[PDB]
């Protein structure tokens, strides 16, 4: 949906809050990476989780 | 037509023209291509603290020989960027270009 | 058809075209070469709009600006007698300003209305006064039509003070009202009034004091009054243009 | 809250100038006691005023350094080459309930109208008297000071660029002034309407202290526009002792 | 610079067999930030070693 | 209530106005003296309306009259050489316009645009000719951008004739068309033309000769061409108020 | 914090109340005490204006990088508080009659955990 | 407005004293000082100082 011929552009993005991003409105930090303590930083969530690869197998 | 000094602020714009942030995003359509929005992805590019960091064959040298110099500085962003705060959280990244005239 | 370029085009015998003052027959039409498709350039519209000629000369301006300190062995202090019993003890005022001739002159307004011939306008005032608490006072603010046109008995120099006070006016408190306003209709017995050829000094605006500067005894300290006048026109009409500007 | 945005950091105030407006001081004429630049304020994200240090290399030679006060949006257009912002000011008069007077705040744009002295550059008062500079087709705010004390004026972005530099004050002299003016498009000029009007039993002083932040902002290029790089300046321990000098060579 | 309390986090160590010069050029990882913010210090500008 | 007077009336603590530039603080509001029912003046209104600042400038004037007498010794009347092989070789021309310095300075356009700052326009070109059935010829009116700004070897006075005509222009053959029009563009490549603090000398417009006048060789007739200019603006935006003009 | 102000209707004057956190800790540069005027208002802080506010309020949060503060072994002076004149004190030039300001200063905890118990105090 | 009526015309206020009242003066005493009449204002539509 975005406009340009090389094929896959870059770096595959994640979402954020609703404001405008500058223009002074006190940016919550916790809405802007959705990384709590849970099955989303993929270390934690290989032991919650257990996977086989934590054990060295 | 009282005594004592009073508040009741009066914002005034001058300039009835158009809403900024229109006129913002189509000023950087055509003079930059890119929208820098936070400074903290500007302690995700690479500057340059030194240009020739000249160390002696054989030694263990830690990176607070050059940092410790060059904190008090202010030339990269790490550095400029960090006289507006107090604290900081996270690792660091290191690129050692080589400038040494070698032997074969 | 071809780019960037015309030719000669034997076109049809019209366009009495109008550039809204000059006509411009030309017995055929003339070739146009233009901007094939117009993007124009730069965003002046963004910035401001725009303004027009009747919405220019609606801007407040400096006139003058009033000092008064209390005192006074001079003549601005003298408040409004009673009596006139000669022309040689006229109403002394505090300063006096013709009108419309003033405020034309002053603040780039004599540009945006040369090269026109009529207008009507209504010239309004604003003063502003700022004096500290400790100083009271109050004077009136009469505009006298045909002033110095009229004989002399008919004029406000020349009246008792309950015949100043008469006129339209508006008081100026010290201590009630630091701003006052005011609007002088179109004071002309002809019609539109003539710009060129001529000085038409139509209505005279006084500022009389009804009772002295009440500051304190204490000298060196200056009890001070200091007044300031604001002038712009409105219902504005501006019609018929001429080459000419008065001298 | 996000403490590195863009808006957070340059939308916090700080104070450019504390002027002192006497009752001896004449009506249309700036406010021009006590600190420099007096009452003419350069509408701008970038600074405007430097101090000059000289200390002594040898009996024959002085060695000068300039250092620049930043607020927190000044600071930040230093990284970058251009700019493009609605400045924020907020216009505060220190006064009693017993000091009365009026005040004029008008917007000029372009071209500042400076004295180039031979290391820096001042602004010239001899210029905005109310005889040859009228503020008459100005956007200006008479602001009233019986009761009333703050004033906030939002200056938008108006200017024929569609971005203004970022050099400021950097290096400018007589020799070398084209990228000041090219940094700021206005100035406001604080000049008395009405004389400042005191009783005996107050001071004869107030002071007009001026706020400034910065809202909208967007930057462009990620290198400074300066000749030398960014660097802060840390105060040596006595007068005639010296500073680091960063060099350009590779 | 805070107090004797030293070593509470890692940082680099450099080795090399030779006597090398080398460009450094540092930045943040994917989780470095600042905050906490203050307001800024002063700039420096020029030194031109004026003649007198 | 009272009439034709004004007393003091510690109104409330608001009014914030504006008078389209100028606010106006005003602790408390100021009290208002009026017309009590304003039907304010003379017709003024109906003679003609209005006009605005922007329908000021779209008035076509006089810029330049050009008269071309053949002949002739002279240079108007030399056409565009095939060649150019050094600089003191150029192309000659009838007559030169940098603009807009032109069409702003000319007909009262100055005073219009005093006390502003920043402009758009579209500079209009109209040419009027008139000759006598028994002269023909052909004349070529291209304009370049940035032509005294650019490298010598850029202009349009350094190339050939089928250089020269390769430039947005319009034929004017003497017997086809006695009149063609033009619209040059927005030619700047900064936001909105700088008024105040410079002559900006963007776009020139030339004449050029294409075939020589070709009139009857009986002398003590005057074959003649006897070109005529007028130029107004046109997408007009103009924004910023300012104190100063240029000298 | 809580500053309360007092003075008469005949004196004017601004004050600015930021606080610096580490700021006995830091390098000198990085200071609130050798910065520009325009440096340091840009620190956290509030105006105290004698004639519009006789009394201010400020939250100074848990300014310290470690977890909770250690009471025993070591006065551990983590954020100082100034208070600094933007203005100075605008009086009447009449003398022998005391143009004053006067202010009081109270201070109070809150949010407040206090966890592990031992046996020692700190000299 | 129709400016001849006798309601438009007598209801057009004018300043017929301007007093002075000292710090000296007494209690129970008309205000005297300064114009003619004094603080005593006959109740009247004709006039009555000359």
């Amino acid at each position: 949906t975005s406009e340009n011929p090389k094929i896959g552009p870059i770096s595959e993005v994640a979402s954020g809050v609703k404001t405008t991003a500058n223009g002074i409105e006190r940016i919550p930090v916790i809405g802007e990476i959705a990384k709590p303590v849970t099955t989303a930083v993929k270390w934690f969530a290989d032991v919650v989780g257990t996977v086989a690869a934590i054990f060295g197998w | 037509i009282n005594i004592g000094n009073k508040t009741n602020e009066n914002v005034i714009s001058f300039f009835d023209s158009t809403d900024a942030e229109t006129q913002n995003h189509n000023a950087l359509m055509k003079g930059c291509g890119e929208f820098i929005v936070n400074l903290r992805t500007l302690l995700r590019t690479f500057r340059t603290i030194t240009d020739n960091w000249i160390l002696q064959a054989n030694t263990k040298t830690p990176i607070t020989d050059l940092t410790n110099t060059t904190d008090a500085q202010g030339r990269d962003y790490m550095s400029y960027l960090s006289y507006l705060y107090r604290f900081y959280r996270g690792g660091r990244r290191y690129k050692f270009f080589n400038t040494t005239p070698l032997k074969q | 058809n071809v780019h960037n370029t015309e030719l000669a085009s034997s076109t049809s015998e019209n366009s009495v075209e109008t550039q809204e003052i000059t006509t411009f027959h030309d017995v055929e039409t003339p070739n146009r070469i233009d901007t094939p498709m117009a993007q124009d350039t730069s965003s002046a519209r963004n910035m401001d709009d725009t303004h027009s000629i009747i919405q220019f000369l609606q801007r407040p301006v400096l006139i003058d600006n009033i000092e008064i300190i209390a005192g006074t062995t001079a003549d601005a202090n003298k408040p409004l007698s009673r009596y006139v019993l000669d022309q040689q003890n006229s109403q002394k005022y505090v300063r006096s300003w013709t009108l419309p001739s003033t405020v034309l002159r002053a603040g780039g307004k004599a540009q945006k209305l040369a090269n026109f011939k009529y207008l009507r306008c209504d010239v309004q005032v604003k003063l502003v006064l700022n004096a500290n608490p400790f100083v009271a006072g109050r004077m009136y603010l009469a505009y006298s039509p045909y002033d110095d046109k009229v004989d002399t008995a008919r004029s406000v120099l020349q009246t008792s003070r309950a015949g100043v006070t008469g006129y339209p006016g508006v008081e100026l408190d010290f201590q009630l009202d630091n701003s006052v306003e005011m609007t002088i209709p179109y004071a002309s017995f002809q019609e539109a009034y003539d710009l060129v050829t001529g000085t038409e000094d139509f209505v005279q605006l006084y500022l009389f004091p009804i009772t002295p500067v009440l500051g304190p005894k204490s000298e060196s300290e200056s009890s001070k009054v200091d007044i300031s006048v604001y002038m712009w026109l409105s219902n504005i009409s501006l019609v018929i243009p001429t080459y000419r500007i008065n001298p | 809250v996000d403490e590195m945005a863009i808006g957070y950091v340059c939308g916090n105030p700080a104070v450019k100038h504390v002027l002192t407006w006497k009752t001896t001081d004449a009506i249309q004429k700036p406010i021009a006691n006590g600190d420099d630049w007096g009452g003419v304020i350069p509408v701008g994200m970038p600074c405007y005023s430097k101090s000059i240090r000289t200390t002594r290399i040898s009996a024959t030679e002085n060695r000068e350094t300039e250092v620049m006060d930043a607020a927190p949006c000044e600071y930040v257009a230093n990284m970058f080459s251009y700019w493009r912002a609605t400045m924020c000011y907020r216009i505060t008069v220190v006064k009693t309930a017993f000091h009365t007077g009026r005040l004029e705040i008008f917007f000029e744009p372009g071209v500042i109208p400076v004295k180039p002295t031979v290391n820096n550059i001042g602004p010239d008062q001899d210029r905005l008297t109310g005889a040859v500079a009228p503020s008459d087709n100005n956007y200006k705010y008479i602001l009233d000071l019986t009761n009333d004390t703050e004033v906030t004026i939002r200056v938008p972005f108006v200017s024929n660029k569609m971005f203004l530099k970022t050099a400021g004050i950097y290096g400018a002299n007589s020799e070398n002034n084209w990228n000041f003016h090219e940094s700021f498009s206005g100035f406001l000029c604080i000049r008395p309407v009405t004389k400042l009007m005191a009783p005996d039993t107050v001071s004869d002083n107030v002071s007009i202290v001026v706020w400034k932040w910065a809202e909208d902002v967007v930057v462009v290029e990620p290198k400074p526009l300066t000749s030398g790089p960014t660097q802060v300046y840390r105060p040596p321990p006595t007068a005639s002792t010296a500073v680091e000098v960063l060099n350009v060579e590779l | 610079a805070s107090t004797s309390d030293k070593g509470y986090d890692s940082s680099l160590m450099y080795f090399s067999n030779t006597a090398t010069t080398q460009i450094v050029a540092r930045a943040g990882n994917d989780d470095f930030t600042f905050g906490w913010m203050i307001g800024p210090p002063q700039l420096q500008g020029e030194s031109r070693s004026v003649a007198p």
